[PDB]
RNA sequence: ACUCGUGAGAGACUGCCGGGGUCAACUCGGAGGAAGGUGGGGAUGACGUCAAGUCAUCAUGCCCCUUAUGUCCAGGGCUUCACACAUGCUACAAUGGCCGGUACAAAGGGCUGCGAUGCCGUGAGGUGGAGCGAAUCCUUUCAAAGCCGGUCUCAGUUCGGAUCGGGGUCUGCAACUCGACCCCGUGAAGUCGGAGUCGCUAGUAAUCGCAGAUCAGCAACGCUGCGGUGAAUACGUUCCCG
């Protein structure tokens, strides 16, 4: 068995690995019936492009957190360190394009006197 | 707050809208929550106290 | 800003043509914070240009914005309460930038009623040479030059 | 065409069309169309004179429009405005009635600036 | 606004008082210090002294007033311009 | 035949450890079987004050209120564990009920 | 076996290399690595200054009333309006307006409290009740922006919402002055706003919704938080301010 874990701000997916054919399913969806976005396509096939291995593995996903972005980003890191743990061989090939550096992003916090983060209200002379 | 109101509030309303918090170490009727029944100036100089079992200063 | 440079930012290559410059457009078209509808817009009118000059649309807005990309540029510094008009050259980056800003803010004056035809049209008309965007170039350029006297403070 | 004496425009809607009307908006449109039974797909160019007479014997047999709701708009205003009624004193006075706020609102009940 | 259900809100003072007056065949002018009070249709042949805050108007009650509270007709604050 | 889940909930971490600890010794030496002290979310409450009386509300303080809350579940209800239950001496700060 | 809930620990330390270095601090580039140089943000505010603010949080010395400035109570005011200033929200629309479908967030709160199903309403809502003192039940499997399909075609607009009319719902002993919300209707100003001025350097501004405190109900567009999507330039101290 074979399971690897991805997260994006906030966004957290779990993702099962088969040798099948080439086919996902996203919670019961293809990759075109969920995330229906050209953009979030090609984040999605650039491991399995980077790799030149598309259509050999079959995934399942399950995704917490997040909106479409996010878990889009999520899916791509968990499922690009799943194919390093498989075929560690491929691991100088993703680095070189910066696949496994994880995003330390996140929503900074509102503070309290202000508007919101670093927005301030206006100032008046008078 | 002036004795009589305090004794007024302590005296149980007749109507139930009537009632307001008067807090309870001072009587402060602003700002007053309802999980402490402390006025703020007085929940936030108590805690600083050390006399409040849960209550610490905040940060995240 | 004040002790040296910040670092540039990186820019990531357009997945579907391979070049930056559509998605610097489309950066910077955005506004409201919409990544798909600027996207989705830029793109209907770069089919628009494909399917009204029958070329390729990288080559085509390359020598556009070559022909709308500015050479100089005017500044003002003040002494004594005031001011004076000296021309510097730009670098390139900025000469794209002030283009491509001229041609976006610029893209909702065509009254044509949408947006997507309103680039189609503006993109070809300065691809064409008789865009707006040109007339501003060549006012930029005659600001420049009939005040090229006012540099002796090198700058 | 005709719309009870009023003229309605070339290319609208008729549920754009019956807003028009002083009586008549968005609602009151669509309810009149289905207990009419008219398709809502149409022009003005289009609409017959079955269409209209079964529109003007609707809006006669349903509620009251035009001319007699400014009436009875100003009957009950009238009603309201001597017999010494607050909101009567404060039509009067050019203020909003609904208890609103004047200190430095209600531009459109007192009307445009007059700079002291 | 206010709930029908609960029906119109008389205070039992100046009822009673004008069930004494008109079970004996008299109308007077009734003083009360009630605003919240509603107009009833038995008492439009009556007036009524209402406060202010500082002493009592009084109101001859008209068929043409019904349906609203007697503060609707008399106006508290002053304000004679600018 | 039946079980009992213990809710234990206490502000201090320290304690309701200990807490946790000595049951669990006391059950032990009972012979009596326990999954064990499975942890459970921690309730916070946050509340903001002004520093200052009459005026300056731009500087305000927050409170927190964190409570650590636990389940021990016990199986096969063995009768000196029942009789030895109610005596267990417990920390000021720690509550334990049954359910 | 995987997130997760919560405890302990490992790890960012100029650690290594190369160029500038006074063989120095330090600066840049590279390697590995999740992060390269205080990784990101909170908390913490020295000696001092403004006779700054608070006798209305509290106490506090002196002076005052002491049959009153004390003191219970009913109604009314703090929302009054020819003006001016400040802080905000909604608009002047086609990057849009209206109609149906479609899928993903977080945090939080709940006992005379959250309150689901059915019953009837256009919608607040009237009937009564199953789950929970609460990772159990309710906030719809929790939203909007997003995407798809239909239409509107540039007008005071299928924009905009003000003022005004008729009729109601909820709470409250009591909704006129003076609570909120609902149905229907005419639909005012408003055409990117002069002199001038404001916030902001990475998950920031901008946009969108949700939650909480106070609250029976709310004037909340306020304040404190959460999450979604998310780019621009920074040449350089010449000038304006601390």
């Amino acid at each position: 068995p074979i399971q690897t874990v991805g997260r994006r701000k906030e966004a957290v997916v779990r993702v099962r690995l088969v040798p099948g054919t080439g086919q996902f399913n996203l919670d019961g969806r293809t990759l075109e019936n969920y995330f229906p976005n050209k953009v979030h396509q090609q984040l999605i096939k650039a491991p399995l492009v980077t790799v030149d291995r598309v259509d050999q593995f079959d995934i399942y996903a399950h995704l917490d957190g997040g909106g479409p972005s996010g878990q889009a980003g999520a899916l791509r890191l968990a499922i690009a360190r799943a194919l390093i743990l498989v075929q560690p061989e491929d691991r100088p090939a993703l680095k070189k394009a910066g696949f496994l550096t994880r995003d330390p992003r996140a929503i900074e916090r509102k503070k309290y006197g202000l508007k919101k983060a670093r927005k301030a209200p206006q100032y008046s002379k008078r | 707050a002036k004795k009589a109101l305090v004794h007024k509030a302590n005296k149980k309303p007749k109507f139930a809208v009537r009632a307001y918090t008067r807090c309870n170490k001072c009587g402060r009727p602003h700002s007053v929550y309802r999980k402490f029944g402390l006025c703020r100036i007085c929940l936030r100089e108590m805690a600083h106290a050390g006399e409040l079992p849960g209550v610490q200063k905040s940060s995240w | 800003p004040r002790k040296g440079p910040a670092p540039k930012r990186p820019l990531v290559n357009d997945p579907v043509y391979g070049s930056q410059l559509v998605t610097q457009l489309v950066n910077k078209v955005l506004l409201e914070g919409k990544k798909s509808l600027a996207e989705r817009i830029v793109y209907g009118a770069l089919e628009q240009a494909r399917e009204k000059t029958g070329t390729d649309p990288v080559v085509t807005l390359k020598r556009a914005l070559d022909n709308v990309k500015p050479a100089l540029e005017v500044r003002s510094r003040r002494v004594g309460g005031a001011t004076y008009q000296v021309p510097v050259e730009v670098r390139p980056d900025r000469s794209t930038t002030l283009a491509l800003r001229w041609l976006v803010n610029f893209s909702r004056q065509r009254r044509e009623k949408t947006m997507v035809e309103r680039l189609a049209n503006e993109i070809l008309d300065a691809s064409n040479g008789l865009g707006a965007s040109v007339k501003r170039r060549e006012d930029t350029h005659k600001m420049a030059e009939a005040n090229r006297a006012f540099a002796h403070y090198r700058w | 065409a005709r719309l009870v004496g009023v003229d309605l425009p070339r290319d609208k809607r008729m549920e754009i069309a019956l807003t028009y009307i002083y009586g008549i908006g968005r609602t009151r449109s669509n309810e009149i169309l289905a207990a009419t039974g008219i398709d809502k797909n149409m022009r003005t160019k289009d609409l017959t004179d079955d269409q209209v007479t079964v529109l003007r014997d609707y809006i006669e047999g349903n509620l009251k429009v035009e001319g007699d709701l400014r009436r009875e708009v100003q009957a009950d205003i009238r009603r309201k405005i001597e017999i010494g009624c607050y909101q009567g004193l404060r039509h009067r006075r050019g203020l909003p009635v609904r208890g609103q706020r004047t200190k430095t609102n209600a531009r459109t009940r007192k009307g445009p600036k007059r700079t002291i | 606004p206010r709930s029908l259900k609960k029906g119109p809100f008389v205070d039992d003072h100046l009822l009673k008082k004008v069930d004494v007056q008109n079970e004996k065949n008299t109308k007077q002018v009734i003083k009360t210090w009630s605003r919240r009070s509603t107009i009833i249709p038995d008492f439009i042949g009556h007036t009524f002294a209402v406060h202010d805050g500082r002493k009592h108007v009084p109101v001859f009650v008209t068929e043409a007033m019904v349906g609203h509270k007697l503060g609707e007709f008399a106006p508290t604050r002053t304000f004679k311009g600018h | 035949g039946q079980k009992i889940r213990i809710r234990l909930k206490a502000y201090d971490h320290e304690a309701i450890d200990a807490s946790a600890r000595k049951i669990v010794e006391t059950v032990t030496r009972t012979g009596a079987s326990v999954v064990g002290p499975v942890p459970l979310p921690t309730e916070k409450n946050v509340y903001c004050v002004i520093r200052s009386p009459h005026k300056y509300k731009d500087s305000r303080e927050h409170f927190e209120m964190r409570t650590h809350k636990r389940l021990i579940d016990i199986l096969d209800p063995t009768p000196k564990t029942v009789d030895a239950l109610m005596r267990i001496d417990l920390p000021a700060s720690v509550d334990v009920n049954i359910q």
